Parts: C-alpha cells; sequence; structure tokens
C-alpha cells in the first residue's frame, strides 16, 4: 500500500491554491454560526431524549431515598 | 534577409505599404495591463495513459 498502488481513476481534475496565496480567516462567525446550528438540528432528537430519560430517574430515584427516612 | 539591399526594399516598401493609414482611428492609444503570476496546481487524473 503505497501512492502510486491504490485505486485506478479517470477523467477527474483537481485545482489548487497556494497557503501563501490565502487569508487565513475568509469568514470565521458569518457562516461558522449558521452551519454549526445545521449540524446541531441534524443531530438533537438522536442524541438527547436518552439522556432525558436519564435526569428522569435520578430526579425520581433521589427522591424516594429521602421519604424513606422521616415520615 | 539574403541578397537583398536595404535601397530596393525601402521603395518597394513606399510603393506598396502606403496606404496604411498612420495615426489610430479616433486616436484612443493601447497600454498593456499587466499580468499577475500566482502560485497554484492542476491535476488531470487519467491511468490508462
Amino acid at each position: 500500500r503505497e501512492f502510486g498502488h491504490l485505486t485506478r481513476m479517470r477523467h477527474v481534475i483537481t485545482y489548487s491554491l497556494s497557503p501563501f496565496e490565502q487569508r487565513a480567516f475568509p469568514h470565521y462567525f458569518t457562516k461558522g454560526i449558521p452551519n454549526v446550528l445545521r449540524r446541531t438540528r441534524a443531530c438533537i432528537l438522536r442524541v438527547a431524549p436518552p439522556f432525558v430519560v436519564f435526569y428522569l430517574v435520578y430526579t425520581w430515584g433521589t427522591q424516594e431515598f429521602e421519604k424513606s427516612k422521616r415520615k | 534577409a539574403g541578397g537583398v539591399e536595404h535601397r530596393q526594399l525601402l521603395d518597394l516598401a513606399q510603393k506598396h505599404f502606403s496606404s496604411l493609414s498612420g495615426t489610430y482611428v479616433e486616436d484612443a492609444v493601447p497600454a498593456f495591463t499587466p499580468c499577475r503570476f500566482t502560485g497554484s496546481e492542476i491535476r488531470h487524473r487519467d491511468d490508462a495513459l
């Protein structure tokens, strides 16, 4: 597995620019904010509802250990 | 170049090349706008060559 022996490819062209020809920060807080609002809207409904179930079990669990004592 | 004489070449130029107008139409002058260099790269991938 070295570079000129990996795959076979035809008819694709690549254009690139030098690092000294470029700006470091073209857009940082004018695309950085709406792009993470797209990536957050895609993940939230898969990741958050299991942790809302740990919260409702922690809150009920540490409320039947207090009232077991002192009537 | 070759076997030619300059005096004869000048006379043939006056006879055949003097109907060209010598001052520009509405006398607008050319001026070369310069051309910049950019470090960069282009890659054409074709494995059947």
